[PDB]
């Protein structure tokens, strides 16, 4: 039906069913993720396989079938022979190497459990970050994704539990979302901030004036770099763009696009012109010498705009002398029957 | 030139109405005698 | 196998406690559960037209007027797919055609307003999510977050 | 731009239908840049809403589903509907196309019954369990004895 | 209308904000100069303003120029950018209470009771007598009992005085079950209404249909009482059906209603058929009105910023800027003068 009341229902549901006590549930899931870890690594060190496929493996085997590798990542591990055989050299580890590997994969579970359990959290944070011109459901996956960076880097060792932990790893994923995607012109982290403190300050400015500012006290109010032509820019950039479909005049049935013209497209007036042009100047180019007439005709109309870099084997005198003696000829001549005269520019 | 004008190209509403028609999956292709391709888009749609 | 999936016998759940020599051996087997248009792009592929053609072909005119009625209805479709033009795998999406370039203008305005398609909007509304998504995939993944994103792909994809 | 690359290593008609060796564009003027198309790879597959949401469900009518409401209930949410084989029982056998709760889904693929009641003090209902949780197949309505009563009504071991 | 402003209780308030004079009077610049540059003629308006607190000390910050509002040329045209322009009067339903014949069957008519603003119930009395009466405020149906037991209204003084000469009155005093518990009455028709709300809730709801917002401002003795007298009813206590000092509710129009629905499908009281159309039905909107709703509209955009500035401010110097913000009441007139269809 509606979005938002399912995902809030469907995790604020589990968490019903599964909040994580204050200390036990994390910190068990917490040493079960980190021996998953030393487990890893152990595994690596005693398969040759890099920390990556063991952990991939073990991914598998704990949070999707063939189903979940083949899609998601499109077909580099084989779907079923390639993982299995992995699987089986962990079972030849003896009881000592064995051991890692049952770990691993309790490991990664308690991972995900821990991920489940503190999902409210995301919400109850992504909550506030609302109007800054994302999606909640937007706003609460970067969040969400941010709660699993957190995850990564948690060391229990470390006696704070992952409650205060998580808000920053996921207020960080947030923010930057916010920057990142909340426009349609990207604009840096920078420019962000620049523009709220931009913001900010016209907030203060309102305060006593009674006059919108000019761009005089923003640049004074903001602080050491800070002129008219740097405000001016700055909001010029904080405008969102508009509809290029919007209801237009009268909202009866006004598209706004039929309205603007085309460059680029040659209105029939310059078709016309490169016709004549390119005849009477191709016309031209044959009559003459190849020698300096083609060299500047393709050094400047065929390529790239270098007098001497332009003729091929014979110096510069004979280029100012071909060049200067043909290219007044040429006027000349054009001067008897007029023809280019009238400036086709 | 005092040439007798040109025999009509495509229209851009056409083409415009097909790729239109593309962004959907739909597919329109347009067919020649005996039922096979032809083309509208002059040749800027077949790759690379 | 460790302590997730693993199956002997009719029960396939297998956890491990190396405390005591003991294998936990839950008793649920392989059960095909899937939502989204992953379950329908299967489902779709798996039909061979031509049965349910005959199928309907006998349910239409034997049964009385209330399934046969609706077999009738359900066979129209059918036939057309079977008749001539394209077969009924396609109307599942996983490639989505991007309307071009210039039609979905960025241009510039006043003051160095800008002006660009809506089209774009929503374009990007797709493309982030579907991002989002393969990295959702690849960093771990929680169910409901998955699904939560799944969902607004969709919806996007509208 | 007309017939010039973006970085102009060939800018004139001569080598018209060529591309260029470090970056590649073929070119006429940029209308092939408003003709041309490009797709989004979908990570998991959505539908269309055309073929979804028309009266008909062109794709409920075809595939024998609740022609407007099994779509809804699976597509954007959840509800999972058994694909191929799923051996064990809700009551009855396989619901070989019927789509079921996330519920009664849960209660199929982890065990039976999840049962995680954990005791108010240290030696009351501590000893009551313990006694008889390790190694002993606590039956159905294994009445633990000491806060209220723990109530443990499902199956095998604990 | 939007000035004192009482906010109480959620936290600390108290909150007294109250009006002395309005002065507006030295137009910034003068026509010409208002033309030749583009320029919006209008004159500055600052009232006078006294913020009070429950803690000793009322602080009286006097001006504050929010809203700079054109002025009429001596002819009757305005200035607003570089062209003259031109407010055009409007016309409708004048808010008041009339009956029409029912849409499909050809049976009897319907009683209907405007009330404009928007934000404001729209009433409608329909019998449909195989078991229901329609009473609709928002849209679902009720009894038109059970609101006169609220008030005080019993079966037996009720159906005797009212219709004894109306027959209807039987539909009245028909689910008896209810009409035997007066106030309970009261928190039963809460409980018609539909959020799962709390039973209890003194006064509060009754009030919203009683004495301030909802029913209206407009003048008291002629807007609305006007329409009443000589219509249906002979009185109004309080502007429109309002009371708020015993917690107990009069309705001096409640039952009239009523009283000529019995009388219109009964007979010759006198003959009650409104043809909307009569003019003494639709009024005329000069340009004053049209402006002074825009002002209002926009007295109101300030006040829901101010309220939440009642708590933003640290302690009592809150008078000035913490209180008012000129962004809404420019915008809000500025829109009406050069956007106003
Ligand atoms: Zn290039």
């Amino acid at each position: 039906k509606i979005s938002t009341s399912d995902p809030v229902r469907q995790y604020l549901h589990e968490i019903g069913q599964v909040p994580l006590l204050t200390l036990e549930e994390e910190v068990e899931l917490a040493r079960k993720v980190e021996e998953g870890m030393e487990a890893i690594k152990k595994l690596s060190e005693i398969t040759g396989l890099d920390p990556d496929l063991i952990r991939e493996v073990v991914r598998a085997k704990i949070l999707g079938s063939a189903r979940v590798r083949h899609i998601p990542g499109l077909k580099e591990t084989l779907d079923p022979k390639t993982v299995e055989e992995i699987d089986q050299k962990l079972k030849s580890l003896p009881k000592e190497h064995k051991r890692y590997l049952h770990i691993a994969r309790e490991g990664e579970a308690a991972r995900q459990h821990l991920i489940e359990a503190n999902l409210r959290l995301v919400v109850s944070i992504a909550k506030k970050y609302t109007g800054r011109g994302l999606s909640f459901l937007d706003l609460i996956q970067e969040g969400n994704q941010g709660l699993i960076r957190a995850v990564e880097k948690f060391e229990y060792k470390r006696r704070f539990k992952f409650s205060t932990y998580a808000t920053w790893w996921i207020r960080q994923a947030i923010n930057r979302a916010i920057a990142d995607q909340a426009r349609t012109i990207r604009i840096p982290v920078h420019m962000v901030e620049t523009i709220n403190k931009l913001s900010r300050t016209a907030r203060q400015l309102q305060q006593e004036l009674g006059r919108e500012p000019t761009y005089e006290e923003i640049a004074e109010a903001m602080g050491p770099g800070w002129d008219a032509k740097r405000v001016e820019e700055t909001l010029k950039i904080a405008q969102e763009p508009v509809s290029l479909e919007t209801p237009i005049g009268d909202e009866k049935d006004s598209f706004y696009g039929d309205f603007i013209p085309d460059e680029h497209l040659p209105s029939p007036v310059d078709a016309a012109t490169q016709s004549l042009l390119s005849e009477e100047l191709e016309k031209a180019l044959s009559k003459l010498s190849e020698r300096e007439a083609m060299v500047l005709k393709l050094r400047k109309g065929l390529i790239d705009g270098e007098e001497v870099g332009a003729f091929f084997g014979v110096t510069r005198e004979r280029i100012r002398q071909i060049e200067n003696k043909a290219l007044r000829k040429l006027k000349y001549h054009e001067s008897r029957t007029r023809k280019l005269r009238d400036f086709l520019d | 030139k005092g040439e007798d004008v040109p025999e009509p190209s495509v229209p851009e509403s056409f083409r415009v109405l097909v790729k239109e028609l593309q962004a959907l999956a739909l597919d329109v292709q347009t067919l020649d005698e005996k039922d096979n391709p032809v083309d509208i888009f002059e040749g800027l749609a077949s790759k690379r | 196998a460790d302590g997730g999936k693993v199956k002997s016998d009719v029960y396939g759940r297998v956890e491990v406690d190396l405390v005591r020599n003991v294998v936990r051996v839950v008793e649920s087997y392989d059960i095909d559960a899937r939502m989204g248009a992953e379950a329908i792009q299967q489902l779709l592929k798996e039909l061979d037209l031509e049965a349910l053609e005959k199928e309907l072909l006998e349910e239409m005119k034997h049964p009385s007027r209330a399934r046969r009625a609706k077999a009738r209805k359900r066979l129209e479709v059918v036939r057309a797919f079977l008749d001539s033009g394209n077969r009924p795998e396609w109307m599942i999406l996983e490639a989505v055609p991007v309307l071009p370039p210039d039609l979905r203008p960025m241009v510039q305005v006043d003051g160095g307003r800008f002006a660009t398609s809506d089209l774009n909007d929503l374009y990007r509304r797709l493309i982030n999510r579907n991002n989002r998504l393969k990295k959702l995939l690849a960093q771990g993944a929680p169910e409901i977050i998955i699904r939560n994103e799944k969902r607004m792909l969709q919806e996007a994809v509208d | 731009k007309d017939y010039e690359c973006a970085c102009g290593k060939y800018k004139r008609q001569r080598f018209e239908g060529k591309v260029c060796e470090r970056c590649g564009v073929e070119v006429t003027k940029s209308i092939v840049r408003r003709y041309r198309m490009g797709h989004i790879e979908l990570a998991t597959p959505a539908a269309h809403i055309w073929f979804v949401k028309d009266v008909p469900s062109k794709i409920g009518t075809l595939l024998d589903l609740s022609a407007t409401e099994l779509e809804q209930v699976l597509y954007f949410s959840k509800y999972i509907v058994l694909d191929p084989k799923g051996a064990i029982l809700n009551g009855v056998p396989v619901e070989k196309r019927q789509l079921l709760t996330d519920e009664e889904y849960r209660e199929l693929r982890y065990g039976k019954q999840e049962t995680y009641p954990l005791p108010p003090g240290v030696d009351a209902l501590v000893k009551d369990g313990e006694e008889v949780v390790k190694g002993q197949e606590l039956a159905p309505g294994v009445v633990s004895r000491l806060d209220g009563v723990a109530l443990y009504r499902f199956p095998r071991r604990v | 209308e939007t000035f004192p402003i009482e906010e109480e209780d959620k936290g600390k308030g108290g909150l007294v904000l109250d009006f002395l004079e309005y002065r507006l009077g030295e137009p910034p610049f003068p026509q010409d100069e208002c033309r030749e540059k583009d320029l919006t003629y209008q004159a500055p308006l600052y009232a006078r303003l006294q913020l009070i607190h429950k803690d000793t000390g009322l602080i009286k910050e006097d001006e504050v120029f929010l809203g700079h509002i054109p002025l009429m040329t001596e002819d009757g045209s305005f200035i607003i950018n570089g062209a003259d322009r031109v407010i055009v009067s409007q016309i409708h339903r004048s808010p008041g209470v009339y009956f029409t014949p029912d849409p499909a069957r050809p049976g009897r008519y319907i009683a209907s009771i405007i009330p404009l603003p928007k934000r404001g119930p729209w009433i409608d009395l329909e019998v449909e007598p195989n078991g229901v009466v329609s009473m609709k405020v928002n849209k679902r149906k009720f009894p038109l009992v059970l609101l006169l037991r609220v008030l005080g209204y019993d079966q037996e003084t009720l159906a005797r005085e009212l219709g004894a000469y109306g027959e209807l009155v039987q539909g009245l005093m028909d689910e008896s079950v209810f009409a035997m518990r007066p106030e309970e009455a009261l928190i039963r028709l809460f409980t018609l209404l539909r959020p799962g709300d709390p039973p209890k809730r003194d006064k509060a709801v009754a009030y919203v249909y009683g004495l301030i917002a909802d029913p209206r401002r407009y003048d008291l003795g002629e807007a609305g009482r006007y329409k009443a007298e000589e219509k249906l009813g002979i009185r109004l206590s309080g502007r429109t059906l309002a009371r708020f000092e015993d917690g107990e509710f009069k309705d001096e129009v409640f039952l009239p209603t009523l009283r000529y629905l019995f009388a219109l499908t009964a007979g010759v009281p006198g003959h009650e058929v409104d043809d909307i159309d009569h003019l003494g039905n639709r009024r005329i909107r000069t340009v004053g009105e049209l402006m002074t709703d825009q002002f209002r509209v926009g007295l109101a955009r300030l006040a829901r910023g101010v309220r939440e500035r009642m708590l933003m401010g640290s302690e009592d110097s809150l008078t000035p800027a913490k209180l008012v913000n000129s962004r809404p009441l420019e915008a809000a007139i500025r829109e009406f003068f050069s956007r106003s269809q």
